[PDB]
Parts: C-alpha cells; sequence; structure tokens
C-alpha cells in the first residue's frame, strides 16, 4: 500500500 | 478560488493533492485533506494562486490535515462529479456494505461500496491504523479528496491503497481493489472544523 499523493 | 472537493491543490509547487472538504474554524475557512499531502506551513496553490498554508497535520498514525485559506475563497458545500456537483449535507457515518463514491483530481469520481472499517495500511514511512475501505478505484493524486455518499454524507479523506504500476487500481477488479481512507469524524473533533454544508 502506498500514500496517493502525486 | 472557489474551494470543491475533490479539486486539485499543489503544496510548494511541487505535490499535488486533491481538497477533501471546505470547513471553517470560528472565522477562519479552510478544507481538510490527507497529512500526507504537506507539512505545517507549507503553501497550497489552486491554479497557480497562493490560497492558504498546511494549519495542522497527522501523518503517519493517522493521514489528516486542514488548510486555512485566505479571506478572498469561496468555500462551497460541494463535492465534484465530472462538470455536476454532489451537496455535502453532513458527516453520518455508514456502515460496511454501503456504496461510497469519492472525488479526486486524477481518477475523477468512482464509486463502490466500503468493505471493512479499522484497516492498518503499513506505508513505508509508518503504519496508518484506523482506515475504513472501499473498493472505489483511486490513483496518484486522489488524496485527500472526497468520500461521500450519493446522499450528502462526507465520509473521509482519500489515504491510500493497492495502486498498480500504471498509476489506480481502476484496472484490476473491484473485488482486488483496496482504496482507504481517513473518516472525517475524528478531524472534526480534533481541529474544532465545522463541514460547510448547503
Amino acid at each position: 500500500a502506498a500514500p496517493x499523493x502525486a | 478560488a472557489n474551494i470543491v472537493g475533490g479539486i486539485e491543490y499543489s503544496i510548494n509547487n511541487a505535490s499535488l493533492c486533491s481538497v477533501g472538504f471546505s470547513v471553517t474554524r470560528g472565522a477562519t475557512k479552510g478544507f481538510v485533506t490527507a497529512g500526507h499531502c504537506g507539512t505545517v506551513n507549507a503553501t497550497a496553490r489552486i491554479g497557480g494562486a497562493v490560497v492558504g498554508t498546511f494549519a495542522a497535520r497527522v501523518f503517519p498514525g493517522n493521514d489528516r490535515a486542514w488548510v486555512s485559506l485566505t479571506s478572498a475563497q469561496t468555500l462551497l458545500p460541494r463535492v465534484a462529479n465530472g462538470s455536476s456537483f454532489v451537496t455535502v449535507r453532513g458527516s453520518t457515518e455508514a456502515a460496511v456494505g454501503a456504496a461510497v463514491c469519492r472525488s479526486g483530481r486524477t481518477t475523477g469520481y468512482q464509486c463502490g461500496t466500503i468493505t471493512a472499517k479499522n484497516v492498518t495500511a503499513n506505508y513505508a514511512e509508518g503504519a496508518v491504523r484506523g482506515l475504513t475501505q472501499g473498493n472505489a478505484c483511486m490513483g496518484r493524486g486522489d488524496s485527500g479528496g472526497s468520500w461521500i455518499t450519493s446522499a450528502g454524507q462526507a465520509q473521509g479523506v482519500m489515504s491510500g491503497g493497492n495502486v498498480q504500476s500504471n498509476g489506480n487500481n481502476c484496472g484490476i477488479p473491484a473485488s482486488q481493489r483496496s482504496s482507504l481512507f481517513e473518516r472525517l469524524q475524528p478531524i472534526l473533533s480534533q481541529y474544532g472544523l465545522s463541514l460547510v454544508t448547503g
């Protein structure tokens, strides 16, 4: 999972 | 600028995020967004003009922030849906299984359902706990944008999820998407904010 941003 | 949920804003002339919701703190105008978007005092711009700065944020742990705007900004109780708008009416939290939509500058307005609550995201920066998961798709740049029911109950702001190599999770089936949002209730109480409604 990654935050989102751009 | 007219502040509507879902539109683009930039942070320190670099990163892009989306507005979550117009809010007020006493006479101060603001918008709620994702904490990952900026640090305290970072400069937010809309269409190239300075509109305010980050007044507070928490990230990782939680994923929230609010930007205090100049008095010249116009707050609106609306979220972008294409060229149309969804009116914000309140912040009743929907339950698991309810339909919800999100708005952001990269994938526009996408809908799905809420699939789980209290989910932990292990981002590289550290874990973010207590997020709600939905299966509406999203992409890089949607962070901070509005999550709302079609009836206008604001749910929270876009935090993150399982973006694929094309920068979004819209190319994988709803069943495989994990799109996480920070609940709005705790952000309104933590910072003493009132949602703008219509």
